[PDB]
């Protein structure tokens, strides 16, 4: 997994690879790494992938319910507090790392969440396997001052110094921009750099050639 | 099975058109201790020939008398030991290659990762790793340690595949490979400002620049960083 | 980490180096392990992230919540809470601890919290990976009452040779001055305590 | 404690046709997470017609390798250059493995020739020496995931002439060198796809009685 | 992997599996676990392949040079210690082989012997060795009588390993028989479990179980 | 372990059990009974660990026997199967797991059909024509699989088990002392108490 | 030691025009001993399917609750669940237990009724969720299944084809899987009707 | 373990070993015989580890029939009892030690006394009047220390032992197969091909 | 242990603390771990006392050797034959070793054999557990070429510091100057440097 996060002159933007595993085995060769816990404060998450997306529901759920409550937008302090006393409750039990960030009534925001509670804040953060890659392109570009489209750049390259150079990462790159003042715009496969060429041959059997014993039809209607 | 203890980290190296190019700090860690700080981790082997240490000091100070025993003994009865029958390259890889996987396997290592950097008499570039267990391999770029994690990413995009390596000058790659350098100097904990580079052109010779220091390095944004979150002052 | 508090003439000043290292990789080069818990009270942070953070968090809830009934919160008191968090839960911990407040009757005053939960009150303190290095320099160069110039002096050159020698330390030298006149916050870069 | 050994990843394939026989593999080399070279060819053409490649932990597939054509050498010297042939060579290579019992080479190796009678022959080994002749094998990181492939298409398991019922099986047609060479790029597109330790390039050795030829694919490098 | 040996009055029945494993990855169904020490010998495969390949191969050689040597064929009871003592002198060293040396010399007639890497060398009647010898000795035990026609023997071994290779997830691919006479020993092909157990339980009405 | 066997032939269910009792050196005990009869036409025999063994089955034995008792009616094989599959399922993951698998054989009256089940300490249930716990599976199976047919009489069916024993006492490194069958059927459970030289 | 190599056992499910196949193979075994031959692990609440590899305990327990949930669910709902709804029901069930999981791996095989659209998705131990469009595969041969699917594969396949690939993919996976296999049985899914089909396969 | 007994009576000893090999979960041979001959008067029972056991027989067996050989006359049990002590006792510091305990039987044609030694691995070497190696002496120890007197006939020394025996069938664990039992005297050594019943 | 060698303009000075312990029980107060090797070759020992004084031991022997045959050695090769016993059985030894000797050609040299068994030159080296105490004190007070006396103060202040905090040093702090004048002990009491 490869995540990243860059702060631009008017909002922040996050990135992400597609690739889930299992050992050297791929599980999923496209899943969404880029969590939403409220319209405008989205989460990238490594880790035990079972825990960054339940662990991103529980809060964005509390968070909503929070929001409706006190009838005010909900700020990513709150969700990066939620979070994180979550995580040191359990220990560092609960395998998920994550990239949090997003816009509210007090400006754009860019923090990192450790599996055992800790948090960072800066203009430019990265983790998971391809962590080091994509720190290596943004230590090299980074900038005071990007615009929205640099920025998108910037992260996207990092993502795919992951793809290419770490094994754990691989296939699409997907980012969210959260713009100070616009709506958040989830770009789901941003970038789809790994398309299989196609197969040599087709291996389409010849209908018969499975040898069956028995045959039946099933009962669906109640 | 021994356990390094004076230990130097990253070695990395890339090729360009005419030659290449190879660089490591000068540090010489003892644990989280920056002990030692005017240990040269580059060894030329002639001049054609540069071999890169990491890991334990100790070896590699031994590998480096295995070197220049390496020079005496090929000059014993050879007029031609400055011409045609001078150390290439490749023989003192394979050289170390040999006395790398005999140490594993007696099962008393030679903890280091080295790479062997040059030119051959006919001109080829020579880049090859080998380390502690006998494991070797060539790409247009090496790095060892963090290296690997960090340098490569970066001089991979300059040479990415064999036909990138005679569109790139000694500028572009001694640019990649100091910043390179630099990078590794703001996340890797066990490095040094000061490092050695050296470049083995196949008509400049070889170039070996010591004492060089990271430069420009972004550290500004420190002070508008406060908190790890709710803080604001 | 390599952090320390001095006391002086005006008050006090807190230190601390910018890097949290995971293994040998540098996690963050850009840290602030200078953290506040009331308005002149603040620490510094050593030992786990997490458990800092967690701990700090807790302290200035405490001592926000102290306020409210009982008014201002002396230093003392702040140094209280934290050592009782920490050897309360000595055993699932790895926090070292510097108090450091700003008094208008005691001025300047320190606390260390070391590992095992216990309090020192002491003239300035250091602590993290980096202090074992110059224990021999501060113990020499430390001297009571000196002015905020004198001070802010001692901890960039104690800190830059810390930095010097700990691998596990480094990054920009972060301070903060605490005194009558208000709270301060100082950077110092690598260019200019690395050549002192 | 110290491990003298280590693994490098890779995966090798061999298929015999007729009057040839082909040994392929991806030129990725690899430790961890991170990819040491995107190509480090892993198979060897020993001479008198013979290829081979010992997969698995790459120091050990070097020494053995060598150690193998070091015999090859050594042959011809004592028996008047006389040619190798393919199952003395693999008798060979048992004794060199078992030679060292005790202190195993880490590797899988296969190898590929024809036969006295001209006949495409391919040859795999226990890391320790067992070995059989046999029609296609695919070994290293993700043999398990081409070798069923090969089972249905190279020798037509559980493929059934159609509605004879069941009863009679697929005839067992033999592959020329065109079909072959598409189902080893299959194999290898398929393998880059789930594996991670898979990618890069696929090297195809072709030996005909004609001699040794090479192909040459590029992989996904993600 | 199932391998079975027993003597009766046709001389001596051998049958074998051919499956292959590492774990639950089956590597082949294509293994000759019959070791032909040469046309009056036979040797069987189980525990570590290598260990029995190899040490047996090399049992072939040393018979051979014991002929050259004596001018005449070594007999069964030898050819097992020559097995048996170099394995010993292995003890302890991990060598993993559980086998059964067959032949027929004049001078013994039909004989079974049982050589693992322990140590152990035991001579006998009926042998069952490997992962699925408990499924072998249940067919087995129950339908042997010296009186076996040689046919009848040979069917209920092919059999025997049958009954092994689908109860046990380690035994299976295909069945190798062989008779042992004086005149040495005659091959019975191989036969492809997969078909043969079909062809069984239509035939047999055993495997009543299965669904077919 | 111990021999706990049962075959389900045309109209009836047979459990043959071990009737040795070892602990460690010395076997304490020829004549034991594993078995348990939960209702009228359903009986459950055991093997395992120690205390568990019995705990166990009497356990089960009283709830079902309420159940009988409340309701007026006897549960059906299947039903009491899967009672006996969901304790075990619940203990598997408890404090401290009852080590005790179990061979269930029971005629359903209402199907008029004899059923057996097989179920592990895990909560593994499998309804099967013949099955066995332990090693005993090992040497049986092949010998069923070979010898087994679904219209076999009790009688049939009471010969395949001798075989069984048979190769059981041939082959077995262990002294079970024998077995006591018994057998399940529409009229109930009896015990064929000549069996020792049947 | 391994839980979910125990008893052994695989499942594969596909997608193909306007139609979805989902099939296992029938072992359970106990290591190395093969046990029963008829042990299915696909199980359908409604016209949503429920493959379920792993310690077979669990997979009956899972069953037991899918069906006892999918009940009570159709009579508050006043409707039979849906694929994609299904799915999230199963996540958070194991999720529920991410301490002390059950060890298994579910697949869902289905066409959701109101869109016709076809859907499949196979989970971890934990819930992690996977929802591919083309193949998901589960078990002790998963590796294999995953070689098989990724080349015979092809998108809309029709009914008639997608049962030779998914029969294909299975049988040749399971074959190269000591314990898988045993017997196996195929699952046609399309708008209207179901086929189930078993199949002819080694028994060794 | 496995059944070595030794019993000496007024003019022969008795010897009585288990007929039973079992590997793991199979009982491979019923009729093993536990033996060798050292010499005309004097015979070996042995038991221990698989290889070892072999190996160590047949290595003193064919020392002594090589001393034989050489001095034209036959060591006394007692010398050849003092040779198996040294062998074994250099054997247990050695760097792979034979796992092998062993019962040495013979008649002293010189004394006309039969005579029995209990040897173990470490190289303990002791003279009884009755012994066993394994677990059998913890149940047939106090049946002879019971039922035994120095003058007992080779008749009454065979009652003895089937008691022994019985007791063994009885409270022992493990399936033995029987026992093969073998008279050394001043005529030598026989074996009783009739105790499956005597 | 806490031991130093500091080259200066007259050649070079070696010193040492007294504490030999084992546990927390101090075995000998008044050790000398100042060892004579050659005339003016000499050596600080830090590590096992075994193993130290069995290699010094050693390397005596080879140097009174060397010379019979080949007269004065170097202070470079004495370090050689230091450092190839050091390495050579790295795995059974604990020992950290300074080499200091002075030449008439050289004038002072210092060398330090770390544990891995590797050689470094150096201006001047500490080393001993006490050691770490005072490295960020002497790499600010160390100056190249000092005078005899600014040397053995520097000397006297360093190990005054590490003894103060290093509980594994202590006793009274041995020196020993070589130069063309030849060679001096010295020894400082507690009474002394406790109180600079
Ligand atoms: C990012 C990749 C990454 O950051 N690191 C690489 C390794 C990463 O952990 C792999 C991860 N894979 C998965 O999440 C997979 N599922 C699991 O790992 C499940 C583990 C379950 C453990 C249960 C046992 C609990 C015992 C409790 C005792 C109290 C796949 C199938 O999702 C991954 O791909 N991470 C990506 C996002
Ligand atoms: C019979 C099966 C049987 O009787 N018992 C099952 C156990 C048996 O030992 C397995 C045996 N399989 C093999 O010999 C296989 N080869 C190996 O296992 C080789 C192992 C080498 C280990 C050293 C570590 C190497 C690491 C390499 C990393 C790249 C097959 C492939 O020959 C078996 O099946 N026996 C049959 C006859």
């Amino acid at each position: 997994t490869t995540i990243v996060g860059v702060k631009f002159n008017n909002g922040v933007v996050i990135a992400a690879d597609t690739r889930s595993t299992q050992g050297p085995i791929v599980a999923d060769k496209n899943c969404a790494k880029l969590h939403r816990i409220s319209p405008k404060i989205w989460c990238a998450g490594a880790g035990t992938a079972a825990d960054t997306e339940a662990v991103t529901q529980l809060i964005g759920s509390n968070i909503e319910l929070h929001s409706l409550y006190t009838s005010r937008e909900p700020r990513v302090v709150s969700a990066l507090q939620m979070l994180k006393q979550h995580l040191f409750k359990y220990q560092g039990h609960i395998g998920a790392y994550l990239i949090v960030a997003g816009v509210d009534p007090t400006g754009s925001h860019l923090f990192s969440i450790h599996a055992h509670g800790s948090t960072d804040v800066g203009y430019y953060l990265s983790l998971g396997s391809g962590s080091l890659a994509a720190m290596a392109v943004l230590e090299s570009h980074w900038k005071q001052d990007l615009t929205k489209e640099e920025a998108i750049k910037l992260a996207s390259d990092a993502i795919q110094a992951g793809i290419w150079n770490d094994l754990g990462s691989g296939s699409n790159v997907d980012v969210c921009v959260m713009e100070i003042g616009k709506d958040a715009e989830y770009l789901r496969n941003y970038l789809t750099p790994n398309v299989r060429e196609e197969k040599q041959k087709s291996y389409k059997f010849p209908r018969g050639t499975t040898a069956v014993l028995k045959e039946s039809i099933v009962n669906i209607c109640d | 099975t021994q356990q390094p203890i004076v230990t130097g980290t990253s070695v990395i190296s890339m090729k360009y058109d005419n030659g290449v190019i190879i660089a490591a700090d000068n540090l010489g860690s003892y644990g989280s201790l920056l002990r030692f700080n005017g240990v040269e981790r580059l060894i030329p082997v002639g001049d054609n020939t540069v071999v890169g240490i990491s890991g334990d000091i100790s070896d590699m100070q031994h590998i480096e008398r295995l070197l220049k025993d390496l020079v005496t003994e090929n000059a014993y009865d050879n007029p031609l030991a400055d011409a045609e029958e001078a150390l290439e390259p490749s023989y003192i890889f394979e050289y170390l290659a040999t006395v790398m996987y005999q140490r594993r396997s007696k099962m008393n290592p030679l903890w280091n990762a080295i790479i062997v950097a040059g030119v051959q008499s006919n001109g080829d570039q020579f880049l090859r790793y080998v380390n502690l267990l006998g494991v070797t391999y060539s790409s247009p770029t090496l790095a060892t340690g963090f290296g690997a994690h960090m340098a490569n990413p970066l001089l991979r995009k300059v040479v990415d595949r064999e036909s990138d390596i005679p569109k790139t000058t000694v500028q572009v790659a001694e640019e990649a490979i100091v910043n390179a350098m630099r990078v590794l100097y703001y996340r890797d904990a066990r490095s040094s400002r000061n490092f050695s580079l050296a470049i083995i052109d196949k008509n400049t010779g070889l170039t070996f620049k010591k004492n060089l220091q990271v430069e420009n390095m972004k550290w500004d944004f420190a002070k508008d960083i406060k908190g790890y979150g709710t803080q604001k002052i | 980490t390599s952090i320390m508090a001095v006391t002086f003439k005006d008050g006090v000043i807190l230190g601390a180096d910018s890097r949290t290292t995971t293994g040998a990789y540098i996690a963050n080069r850009v840290t602030d392990k200078l953290t506040r818990v009331h308005d002149k009270i603040w620490c510094c942070r050593s030992g786990s992230a997490a458990d800092t953070q967690a701990i700090a968090d807790i302290v200035q809830y405490h001592l926000e919540l102290y306020t409210s009934q009982y008014g201002t919160p002396s230093t003392e008191t702040a140094a209280s809470v934290f050592k009782e968090l920490c050897y309360e839960n000595k055993d699932n911990l790895t926090a070292g601890i510097i108090v450091a407040g700003y008094d208008d009757k005691n001025k300047g005053e320190v606390y260390t919290i070391p590992l095992g939960g216990s309090v020192h009150k002491l003239p300035y303190a250091i602590a993290g990976s980096g202090s074992t290095f110059i224990y021999g320099y501060c113990d020499k160069n430390f001297r009571e009452n000196m002015s905020k110039e004198e001070t802010v002096d001692f901890i960039k050159h104690s800190l830059s040779q810390a930095i010097k020698w700990d691998g596990s330390s480094g990054g920009v030298i972060r301070m903060v001055v605490l005194t009558a006149a208000g709270v301060e916050r100082l950077i110092f870069y690598p260019d200019e305590y690395e050549q002192l | 404690q110290f491990n003298p050994y280590g693994d490098n990843g890779g995966t090798i394939l061999g298929i015999a046709g007729e009057d040839f026989a082909v040994l392929a593999g991806d030129t990725r080399n690899i430790t961890d997470y991170s990819i040491n070279s995107r190509y480090e060819p892993k198979v060897f053409d020993c001479g008198d017609n013979i290829v081979m490649s010992a997969n698995g932990f790459a120091a050990d597939g070097d020494a053995l390798v060598k150690r193998f054509k070091n015999s090859v050498k050594w042959y011809h010297f004592d028996h008047n250059d006389k040619k190798l042939s393919i199952n003395s060579a693999a008798r060979n290579i048992q004794h060199l493995l078992y030679g060292k019992r005790f202190f195993p080479y880490y590797v899988h190796t296969i190898i590929a020739g024809l036969d006295e009678d001209g006949k495409g022959a391919v040859y795999s080994f226990d890391p320790v020496g067992s070995y059989e002749r046999e029609q296609c094998r695919a070994g290293g990181a993700a043999a398990s995931l081409i070798m069923p492939f090969l089972d249905n298409q190279v020798n037509f398991k559980n493929q059934y002439e159609p509605g004879t019922n069941g009863k009679v099986k697929k005839p067992l047609k033999y592959l020329s060198v065109e079909e072959v060479i598409k189902l080893v790029r299959d194999s290898f597109t398929s393998a880059t796809e789930r594996h991670i330790q898979v990618g890069d390039g696929l090297e195809i050795l072709i030996v005909t009685k004609d001699g040794v030829r090479k192909e040459f694919y590029e992989l996904k490098r993600d | 992997t199932t391998t079975l040996a027993f003597r009766f009055q046709g001389g001596i029945i051998v049958a074998v599996d051919s499956r292959a494993t590492a774990g639950n990855w089956v590597a082949s169904q294509t293994v000759k676990k019959v070791i032909e020490i040469n046309p009056f010998l036979l040797g069987t495969m189980a525990g570590g392949a290598a260990d029995c390949q190899f040490w047996e191969t090399w049992l072939g050689s040393q018979c051979r040079l014991h002929e050259l040597r004596e001018k005449e064929r070594i007999s069964v009871a030898a050819a097992s210690k020559i097995l048996s003592n170099l394995v010993y002198q292995y003890k302890g060293a991990g060598l993993s082989m559980g086998t059964m040396i067959c032949g027929y010399t004049r001078k013994e007639g039909p004989t079974i012997y049982y050589v693992d890497s322990d140590g152990t060398r035991l001579k006998g009647d009926i042998f069952c060795v490997g992962s699925g010898q408990t499924f072998a000795y249940g067919v087995l035990d129950s339908n042997y009588k010296w009186d076996l026609s040689v046919e009848d023997a040979l069917y209920l071994g092919k059999r025997s390993i049958l009954a092994a290779a689908h109860r046990d997830a380690y035994s299976g691919g295909s069945v190798n028989l062989y008779h042992v006479t004086e005149d040495g020993w005659i091959y019975h092909g191989n036969h492809d479990v997969g078909e043969l157990f079909w062809k069984v339980k239509e035939e047999e009405g055993s495997f009543n179980n299965v669904i077919g | 372990m111990d021999i706990i066997l049962g075959i389900r032939v045309q109209d009836s269910v047979i459990l043959a059990s071990s009737k040795a009792v070892t602990r460690g050196i010395s076997v304490l005990k020829d004549s034991d009974d594993k078995t348990r009869q939960l209702s009228p036409h359903t009986l459950m025999s055991f093997a395992g660990e120690a205390g568990d063994t019995v705990q166990f089955a009497e356990y089960i034995q009283a709830n079902i026997q309420l159940y009988s008792i409340r309701e007026d009616y006897e549960l059906s094989p299947q039903a009491v199967s899967s009672f006996v599959r969901q304790e075990l399922a619940k203990s598997i993951r408890s404090r401290r797991p009852y080590q005790v698998n179990v061979l269930i054989g029971g005629y359903d009256k209402k199907k008029n059909k004899p059923e057996l089940y097989q179920i592990d300490y895990l909560g593994t249930k499998v309804e099967l024509p013949y099955g066995a716990h332990g090693y005993s599976g090992f040497y049986t199976f092949s010998l069923l699989d070979h010898h087994y047919r679904p219209d076999m009489t009790t009688e049939e069916g009471l010969d395949l088990l001798k075989l069984c024993v048979q190769e059981l006492e041939k082959r077995m490194p262990m002294d079970f002392k024998g077995v006591i069958v018994k057998i399940v059927d529409k009229d109930g459970i009896r015990q064929v108490d000549d069996f020792q030289a049947q | 030691s391994d839980p979910s190599s125990i008893n052994g056992g695989i499942v594969v499910a596909m997608t193909g025009k306007d139609c979805v196949a989902i099939a296992c193979d029938l072992r359970l075994g106990s290591q190395s001993l093969g046990v029963s031959n008829k042990f299915e692990k696909i199980f359908h609440y409604g016209h949503v399917f429920l493959g379920i590899t792993g310690l077979a305990t669990d997979v009956t327990t899972l069953n037991e609750m899918f069906r006892y949930k999918t009940n009570l669910y159709k009579l508050k709902e006043e409707r039979a669940i849906e694929p994609e709804t299904f799915t999230q029901l199963v996540s958070s069930s194991l999720y529920e237990r991410r301490f002390g999981p059950y060890f298994v791996g579910p697949v869902v095989a289905g066409i959701n009724s109101k869109s016709g659209k076809p859907f499949i998705a196979g989970f971890d131990l934990i819930g992690c969720i996977d929802e591919a469009k083309d193949f998901i595969v589960s078990g002790t041969a998963s590796d294999q299944l995953f070689g098989m699917c990724e080349s015979l594969y092809e998108p809309n396949l029709e009914p008639e084809d997608l049962f030779e690939t998914i029969s294909q993919a299975l049988l040749n996976a399971a074959d190269r899987d000591a314990l898988s296999g045993w017997g196996a049985v195929v699952y046609i899914i399309k708008k209207d009707e179901v086929v189930k089909r078993y199949l002819k396969m080694r028994q060794d």
